[PDB]
C-alpha cells in the first residue's frame, strides 16, 4: 500500500468513542473522482477493538468545509464487534461516485472500546493477499 | 625476622647429592603446561595511548515514507574500548659465598633459572585466565573479569559480554570453565609495548655489591627474569566462555560437555564466518569429560557412540571441529560463581 | 523505480533555516522499496509454532 500524505483521512487515528477523521480532504474545486479511472481506496481497521457494539464508518462528503450538509457516499454498516479485527477492509474497494469539495470519515461506534484504531485514505495500488 | 628469599643454606643442602655435589635431577612435581601462552598471537601497541577499538552502539532507524511525509535524518552511534599492557618481573639474588661454597656454581645457577622460569610462565597464564585489572590496578585485563556476569534468557547478541556465556548449573565450589578464543588481528592478540620484547627476556647481569643500610655491604650474584604483556579482546562476540561446570557432577556423568560445546560454539557467531585462528583452551577435567563423552562405557544412562572392540578404550581428543583443543593448566577448578542477569 | 538498495550522493546542499541562518550541508539519501509477491503458493511452505 502506497499511502501518501496530503491525500490520507487519517493515520493510525485512535477510534474509540464517537468522532470524525482527523483530516479533511480538499479537492479545490467540487469536481468528482469515483468516475471515470478507478481510484482505490481503504477505510481499513488496523488495531483490533473492545467492547464496543459496533462501527459505523462513513464517507461522508460535503460542500462546506466544516460538514454541514452530510452525504453518504458509502458505508461501512453496522459491523458488528466480532469483525473488528486487523485488516478489515470496512468500505468499497474503490472510489464512490459523486465527490462533492470535502469528504470526511465518520466513525459512529456503539458504545466505547478500550481499543481501535484506523488508517484510511487513498493508495495507489490497493495490494490483495 | 623472616627467612624467606635470597636461597638459603636449607635449600643448597637439599640441592646437594648424596656424593655432596650438586644434583641435576630436581623433580618438578609443581611443574604446569600453559599452550595459551605460546599460540596466543601479540603484536605491539605501537601508539601513544592504550590499544583503542572502535565499536557501532547503535545502527540509524529507516522510515516507510508516506509520500509528501518527511523524513527525519538519522546518525551512526559509534562507543569505543581501551587497553593496557601488563609488565611481570622476577629477580634472582644470591650470595657469592653460598654459591661457592656449593661444589658447582652452574647447576645451582641453572637450578633456580628453571624454577624461575617455569613460575613466570605460571603467573602469566594465571593471570591471563584470572586476572581482574578492577582490584589490582597493576595487573592487565584478563578474561575472568570480562563475561563476570552471564545472562540467563539469552538474547541474539547485544553490548553486553553477559550474552556469550553459557550456564550450565554449578552452584558449588567445584566450579571449572571452558574458553573458546579466537586470535586474530581484527578479534583478540596480545600486546606488548613497543621497545620491549615478546617472550620472556631473561638477563644475567652476574656479581653485585649489595649494601644495607646499616653500612655493610658484600657480594651478590643476580638474575632478572622480566616479561611484559597485554591482552585484548576488540569483538567480545569472539570469545565466549562456559562457566559453572560442577566437576563432581562432570565426572559423573551428568554435565554433558558436547552439548554446552555447541551453545558455546553458537554463540560464537562470528569466527565460524571468520575472524583468525581459534582454541579451546580447558583443563584437565574437561578433557577428560570429552574422552568420556566421546568413548561410552557403563557411563550415563544413555549414548549414541558404538565403540569397535578393538577401540573400547579410547584416545586422546586433539580438536573439536577442526578447533584445537589446548588443554591448559591455569584454569582452576575454584573459580567463583557467576551470577545470572536478565 | 531503479531495483534494489538504491543511494544518491546528492552532494552539498543549503540547508537554510527558519531564522534566517544558513550553513552548508552535504546530504546522502539511500532508498529502496520492494514486494514479494508470492505468485504461488504451492511453491512456498511454513512450519510454525
Amino acid at each position: 500500500m502506497i499511502m501518501d500524505k496530503e491525500n490520507t483521512f487519517s493515520y493510525k487515528q485512535a477510534i474509540t468513542g464517537t468522532a470524525v477523521s482527523t483530516n479533511v480532504i480538499d479537492l479545490g474545486v467540487s469536481r468528482d473522482i469515483g468516475k471515470g479511472v478507478p481510484v482505490p481506496i481503504i477505510i481499513q481497521v488496523v488495531e483490533d477493538f473492545a467492547d464496543a457494539t459496533s462501527l459505523t464508518a462513513t464517507l461522508q462528503t460535503s460542500e462546506t468545509e466544516n460538514f454541514s450538509s452530510a452525504t453518504t457516499l458509502a458505508t461501512s454498516g453496522a459491523v458488528p464487534v466480532a469483525d473488528l479485527t486487523a485488516g478489515k477492509q470496512l468500505a468499497v474497494q474503490y472510489m464512490p461516485l459523486g465527490t462533492q469539495r470535502y469528504l470526511r470519515v465518520n466513525y459512529t461506534v456503539s458504545g466505547t472500546a478500550t481499543a481501535g484504531a484506523v488508517t484510511a485514505g487513498v493508495v495507489m495500488s490497493h495490494q490483495q493477499n | 625476622t623472616l627467612g624467606n628469599t635470597y636461597l638459603t643454606l636449607a635449600d643448597v643442602q637439599k640441592q646437594k647429592d648424596g656424593k655432596g655435589n650438586v644434583t641435576s635431577e630436581i623433580i618438578e612435581m609443581l611443574a604446569e603446561t600453559n599452550p595459551i601462552l605460546e599460540d596466543m598471537v601479540v603484536m605491539e601497541c605501537n601508539d601513544g595511548t592504550g590499544h583503542l577499538t572502535t565499536i557501532r552502539t547503535g545502527l540509524p532507524q529507516a522510515t516507510w515514507r508516506r509520500l509528501y511525509e518527511g523524513v527525519q535524518p538519522a546518525k551512526s552511534t559509534t562507543r569505543q574500548i581501551k587497553d593496557s599492557t601488563g609488565t611481570l618481573e622476577a629477580w634472582s639474588e644470591v650470595d657469592e659465598k653460598l654459591v661457592k661454597l656449593s661444589k658447582d656454581k652452574q647447576q645451582l645457577m641453572l637450578n633456580e633459572a628453571a624454577a624461575f622460569l617455569e613460575g613466570m610462565n605460571q603467573t602469566m597464564a594465571s593471570t591471563l585466565f584470572y586476572g581482574n585489572t578492577a582490584t589490582d590496578a597493576v595487573k592487565f585485563m584478563g578474561l575472568a573479569p570480562r563475561f563476570n556476569a552471564y545472562r540467563a534468557a539469552r538474547n541474539l547478541k547485544p553490548v553486553d559480554t553477559a550474552d556469550q556465556v553459557i550456564d550450565a548449573g554449578g552452584t558449588g565450589s567445584d566450579l571449572t570453565s571452558i574458553w573458546m578464543v579466537v586470535w586474530g588481528d581484527r578479534t583478540a592478540h596480545g600486546l606488548y609495548p613497543e621497545g620491549t620484547s615478546a617472550g620472556l627476556q631473561r638477563e644475567y647481569l652476574g656479581a653485585e655489591t649489595k649494601e644495607l643500610g646499616d653500612g655493610g655491604v658484600y657480594r651478590v650474584v643476580r638474575e632478572k627474569f622480566e616479561w611484559d604483556l597485554g591482552l585484548t579482546v576488540r569483538d567480545f562476540r569472539y570469545v565466549v566462555r562456559i562457566a559453572n561446570i560442577d566437576v563432581s557432577d562432570l565426572q559423573a556423568g551428568t554435565i554433558d560437555i558436547y552439548a554446552l560445546l555447541r551453545k558455546a560454539y553458537y554463540r560464537l557467531e562470528n569466527r565460524v564466518i571468520t575472524g583468525g585462528r581459534a582454541a579451546l583452551y580447558c583443563n584437565a577435567d574437561v578433557t577428560e569429560a570429552m574422552d568420556a563423552a566421546a568413548t561410552p562405557t557403563s557411563s550415563t544412562t544413555a549414548s549414541y557412540v558404538r565403540l569397535t572392540p578393538m577401540q573400547v578404550d579410547g584416545k586422546e581428543v586433539m580438536m573439536y571441529r577442526g578447533i584445537p583443543v589446548r588443554e591448559c593448566d591455569a584454569i582452576l577448578s575454584t573459580e567463583t560463581a557467576v551470577p545470572s542477569v536478565a
